[PDB]
């Protein structure tokens, strides 16, 4: 009968769930002041790309950008002068990742050939050499993030997750209980957890110590494409193809916000807070990206100005601009 | 890996013509910069020369320019460097200097052992000789007619170590940093154009003279030097 | 099939984050305490003079 | 009769008129993105009409007066150049366009390959210095106040020119600006029959393709073709009369209203 | 700007110019995207295979007529192939693979042409479509061991079209049997589009050598269709 007590189990978590929450975060935050309407300027504008892009990271000094593009290149870019600071080729032009180390020293990529490649940026020839080739996964990777520049923690379409060792390149730690393709990840800002959402409108929170997944949460119903904590850490927002966002808090466990509207109806490919949190930017397959109140849900502004689709967004650690790339192979900078 | 290694120096006459030779290998030539660097027996250090990535900008020093032809060849990663109606005032060392540009670069990390051949900003040390101990911590200073700071939050002063008889290195560049491979007890610091270096705790592989160089193409100015003796 | 057994003791395992679970209200607090906290140094949400802005034209 | 003249060319601005907005209209909306060449085209057949069409009101009052010039004469020079000069270089600008097409159908991959909007805008500049030059040089050349002969005895705009000047001079340029460009557009036409004909999608879309590329050949034939016939008659007979060659300004006025729906097609 | 300045932009414009001398090389060929079930020969579609690039992904490289073709085939993925299948949305066609010979799996590969066809993203990329193993179907279909009525009811109630197409006159059935096979996969492709990406239906064998000339005028066909519709000719 362990079947049926699977259903009590989850039965039962409905029951616990109604009893921890008697009001919703509307109520709460209804006595606060709306923002208003936000209008975005675009300042620089990342041209050089051949190929419609997928990824891209900012630089924990927030001024160097890394991008990864279907052109079979990655090119890290000066922000402020709009420079071209690195252009590596890469053995397989398809990649849908990228990533940038804390540190400034390495760069990670990935996609359809079930292999993480990752670059030495700095080194006494002058150039970049491949570093490391991480490989083990079975399926694509999906997304990847450096912890602590000497180890790894990605995801790949086999329905699981990994945390590598540079060094000796092999899986230190393997996660697994997704039933679809993993899709995104967000580190935790204490590096200690992290989530990462599937393709069954599932997000999982794990801990990278033990190795296990502390927490599951759902409420979507389609696809997963995007996630990312809120600063504190103790919330995070995900971004599905049913055209809604959704906030949920780990303690809580629970739904706080639902982000959507009548007059969107396209996926969600990228999703990223504010520094403060109060401002959740989203990017849609409606050419643009919107900017929603996190306390609030509502369309707090749009930023509007690619002739394609979407595919990737990012917010500065200073948070003074906000990048989004989307298919034009264009990089767009907005203040 | 990485070797710098200069040839084609000797004896020549007044009025004659040489070539000097510098072969580089263990890095990616064709992407570096190079500089050929003068350093008088006496002097010091003077700059010379200087070829870009990809033979594209070039510029040369007011003493030599129009006497002085530089060129480089990417597929055998050779620098040559002819030299015309050579004068009294031309017998020296030549240094091949290896060079990279971008946001966060160490334009001077490397240099060649050198040749020798034998036939604006002023940058003022505030020394030229003092005696030091081991063991404790010394300063070094030097100032600048004008002030290197610019207007993108970048000052511009490179420091170098000549230890007698080695080509002399890198140590801190663009006060940023201290380059790679040396240990975190040289300090810089300074503002307008007055700077300093200091050591917290010398040893005996410290002692040599000390320049200080201001980074503008056309002028590219050394410092007098203040060599340390041990004591 | 030990499938089967695994999910249920991982069900067991997350029912014993039952003390974690804290109230709705405190959350949403919380967070709002952040948002206010937080809100002056954010420069999306009040745009910032040119002056001290990176991105200047 | 002055009073059909009058009539055809007020109902030729006003049907040009609207027609040549909305076309601008929706080339500028497709050409909001990628630039395409024949968008590029396109811009500049509608301005050449709606230049035609701003022009039409002065030749309007200039048949009302029968001959006459109510307009000073210090505007008299530029109105050729605002009437006379889109007239001819539309007629290039298809041939163009047309080619394009026969470099799209015959050659596909180089075509694909090797296509730049910037190539389209330099031909394009091209065709406006050979038309302006060759153009405004035989203007001053041959041709008192310039632009202007007045009859003895009878009111003084272009249509007092004496036969003998006049006939080597335009059959120069209406030979080279008309003929050679109707060469190209027929051969690329035939060349695209050719190449619809080798393969395609349905044969009712092969029939639909085949009646859009020949808008060209429909525009440069059916009015710019008759005026052109009688310049080219005025100078082998220069005995013949001028009514049938103002009724040729009449069927070449006609065009704004002939190609935007058409040539154009993005209306 | 200072003199680093100076020479990071030279470094910058020296990568740019890179870039589109790698960008121009990489338009110079021609791209393509297999697709296929286990056992429909698939890797036998062109008689010389390359394993350049050898990882979980195959790529091939062929040339006909002095251009260049890349050939993509996936076999290291799972069942699921919707998420990253919008990789290839910009690929010139692709090219589908169908054993004919068997008639079990002919719902299957219908079904996966279906959703193929009808795919967010493969919207304007054009289908190539292959009956793989046409000798075996011809002998299965000659023994009559295995009635094709058993599975499709709808064949004994369909007659062959006045269209001879078949030069040396084959048994009947055969052609009765394939032209039912494409009307089949044709009916599929046609009931969406619009017109917007059309399948090209052919038939091959294991022996067949004549496979690159049928994808090269096939590509030749798609380049003329993308460049009518760009000066609005369809
Ligand atoms: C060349 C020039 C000079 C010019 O000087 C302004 C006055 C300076 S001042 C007081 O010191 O004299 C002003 C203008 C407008 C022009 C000009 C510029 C461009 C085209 C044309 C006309 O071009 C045609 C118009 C019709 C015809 C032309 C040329 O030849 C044929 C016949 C009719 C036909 O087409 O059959 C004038």
């Amino acid at each position: 009968q362990l079947r049926q007590e699977a259903e009590q189990l989850k039965n039962q978590i409905r029951d616990a769930r109604k009893a921890c929450a008697d009001a919703t975060l509307s109520q709460i935050t209804n006595n606060i002041d709306p923002v208003g309407r936000i209008q975005m300027r675009t300042r620089r504008t990342l041209r050089g790309h051949l190929a419609k892009i997928y990824a891209m990271h900012w630089g924990t000094d927030s001024r160097l950008l890394v991008s990864a593009s279907q052109d079979g290149k990655l090119i890290i870019w000066d922000s402020y002068t709009t420079n071209k600071v690195h252009a590596i080729p890469l053995r397989s032009s398809w990649v849908m990742t990228c990533a940038y180390a804390p540190s400034g020293n390495y760069v990670a990529c990935g996609g359809l050939d079930n292999i993480c490649s990752i670059y030495n940026l700095k080194t006494r020839e002058g150039n970049v050499r491949v570093s490391r080739e991480l490989a083990g996964h079975t399926g694509y990777l999906s997304c990847c993030r450096f912890l602590d520049d000497n180890q790894i923690v990605t995801s790949s379409g086999d329905t699981t997750c990994a945390l590598w060792d540079i060094e000796t390149g092999q899986q230190t730690t393997t996660f697994t209980g997704h039933t679809g393709d993993v899709m995104s990840l967000s580190l935790a800002p204490d590096t200690r957890l992290f989530v990462s959402g599937a393709c069954d409108a599932s997000a999982k929170l794990w801990d990278v110590r033990e190795g296990m997944c502390r927490q599951t949460f759902t409420g979507h119903e389609s696809d997963i494409n995007a996630i990312c904590f809120f600063p504190n850490g103790n919330a995070f927002a995900t971004g599905s193809d049913d055209a809604t966002c959704r906030l949920f808090d780990l303690r809580a466990d629970q739904e706080l916000m639902t982000y959507s509207h009548d007059n969107i109806i396209c996926g969600i490919t990228s999703v990223s807070f504010s520094k403060s949190g109060r401002l959740l930017l989203a990017g849609y397959d409606d050419f643009n990206c919107n900017v929603w109140d996190a306390l609030k849900a509502d369309r707090a502004g749009v930023l509007a100005g690619h002739d394609n689709r979407v595919s990737c967004l990012g917010v500065t650690d200073d948070g003074m601009a906000v990048a989004t790339g989307s298919w034009d192979s264009f990089l767009k900078i907005w203040n | 890996d990485v070797q710098l290694v200069e040839s084609g120096g000797g004896l020549v006459q007044p009025g004659g013509s040489r070539k000097l030779s510098c072969s580089a290998s263990g890095f990616a030539f064709s992407s570096f910069g190079m500089h050929w660097v003068r350093q008088a027996p006496e002097k010091g250090l003077e700059w010379v020369a200087y070829i870009s990535s990809g033979s594209g900008t070039i510029y040369y020093a007011d003493t030599v320019k129009g006497r002085f032809t530089i060129s480089r060849d990417d597929p055998k990663n050779t620098l040559f460097l002819q030299m015309t109606s050579l004068r009294s005032e031309d017998t020296a060392m030549y240094y091949c200097v290896r060079s990279i540009y971008y946001y966060g670069s160490s334009p001077f990390d490397f240099w060649g052992q050198g040749t020798t051949l034998t036939v604006d900003i002023v940058m003022t040390q505030a020394t030229s000789s003092v005696p030091v101990t081991p063991g404790e911590s010394v300063s070094i200073s030097c100032r600048s007619s004008k002030s290197l700071l610019h207007s993108n939050g970048n000052t511009y002063l490179y420091w170098f170590l000549q230890r007698p008889g080695q080509s002399p290195q890198l140590l801190i560049y663009r006060m940023s940093n201290l380059a790679s491979g040396v240990p975190d007890r040289f300090s810089g610091s300074g503002s307008g154009t007055a700077f300093t270096l200091t050591i917290s705790r010398l040893e005996a592989e410290d002692v040599g003279v000390y320049y200080c160089m201001q980074h503008l193409e056309y002028p590219l100015t050394f410092g007098a030097g203040t060599k340390l003796e041990l004591k | 099939n030990t499938a089967s057994i695994a999910q249920a003791r991982k069900l067991v395992e997350q029912l014993k984050a039952n003390i974690d679970r804290i109230k709705v209200s405190k959350a949403a607090a919380d967070l709002m305490a952040y948002c206010e906290a937080h809100a002056k140094e954010d420069p999306l949400l009040t745009p910032v003079p040119a002056s001290e802005n990176p991105f200047r034209e | 009769p002055p009073q059909l003249s009058f009539g055809l060319y007020v109902a030729a601005f006003a049907l040009g008129f609207p027609l040549n907005v909305l076309a601008i209209r929706g080339a500028t909306a497709h050409a909001r993105l990628r630039l395409t060449p024949s968008l590029v085209y396109a811009l500049n057949l509608g301005c050449s009409d709606l230049l035609l069409t701003v022009s039409l009101p002065l030749k309007a009052v200039e048949a009302l007066a029968s001959g006459a010039w109510p307009l000073p004469a210090s505007l008299c020079p530029v109105f050729a150049v605002a009437h006379f000069f889109p007239l001819y270089a539309g007629g290039g600008f298809l041939a163009a366009l047309s080619a394009g097409r026969y470099l799209g159908a015959a050659f596909p991959l180089g075509y694909q390959a090797f296509r730049r909007p910037c190539y389209s805008w330099g031909v394009c500049a091209a065709i406006w210095a050979l038309v302006l030059c060759h153009l405004g040089l035989v203007f001053g050349l041959e041709a008192t106040s310039l632009g202007i002969n007045t009859p003895v005895n009878g009111s003084p705009c272009l249509e007092a020119w004496d036969p003998a000047s006049a006939g080597p001079a335009r059959f120069s340029l209406s030979l080279l600006l008309f003929f050679l460009p109707l060469a190209i557009t027929a051969f690329c036409y035939v060349g695209c029959l050719r190449a619809l004909a080798r393969s395609g999608l349905t044969h009712r879309r092969k029939l639909r393709a085949a009646w859009v590329a020949g808008g060209a050949l429909l525009t440069l034939l059916l009015c710019v073709g008759p005026y052109n016939a009688s310049n080219v008659a005025s100078f082998l007979y220069p005995n013949l009369g001028g009514s049938w060659r103002k009724l040729g300004l009449i069927t070449g006025a006609w065009s704004v209203v002939l190609n935007p729906l058409v040539t154009g097609y993005l209306g | 700007l200072s003199a680093e300045d100076k020479a990071a932009v030279e470094r910058s414009k020296m990568i740019d110019r890179n870039l589109r001398e790698d960008g121009e090389k990489a338009r110079r060929t021609l791209r393509l995207l297999l697709l296929g079930a286990d056992n429909s020969g698939k890797s036998t579609i062109v008689k010389q295979m390359r394993i350049l690039h050898t990882s979980g992904i195959f790529e091939t490289k062929f040339q006909v007529d002095k251009v260049n073709f890349h050939m993509f085939d996936v076999g290291g993925q799972r069942d699921e192939r919707r998420k990253w299948i919008q990789c290839f949305n910009d690929v010139t066609a692709i090219i589908f693979v169908v054993d004919s010979s068997d008639y079990n799996r002919l719902q299957e590969a219908l079904n996966d042409f279906k959703s193929i066809w009808n795919n967010r993203w493969l919207r304007t990329i054009s289908v190539i479509l292959f009956l793989n193993k046409q000798d075996l179907l011809a002998e299965k279909v000659l023994a009559g061991k295995s009635k094709i009525e058993d599975y499709f009811p709808e064949f004994a109630r369909y007659t062959t079209p006045e269209d001879a197409t078949p030069e040396p006159g084959e048994d009947p059935r055969v052609t009765r049997a394939k032209y039912f096979i494409r009307k089949e996969f044709v009916d599929i492709s046609t009931a969406s589009g619009d017109g917007r990406h059309i399948c090209y239906p052919h038939f091959t064998c294991a022996v067949d050598t004549e496979n690159a000339r049928r994808i090269f005028n096939d590509c030749k066909d798609i380049i003329l269709q993308m460049n009518l519709r760009e000066y609005n000719l369809v």
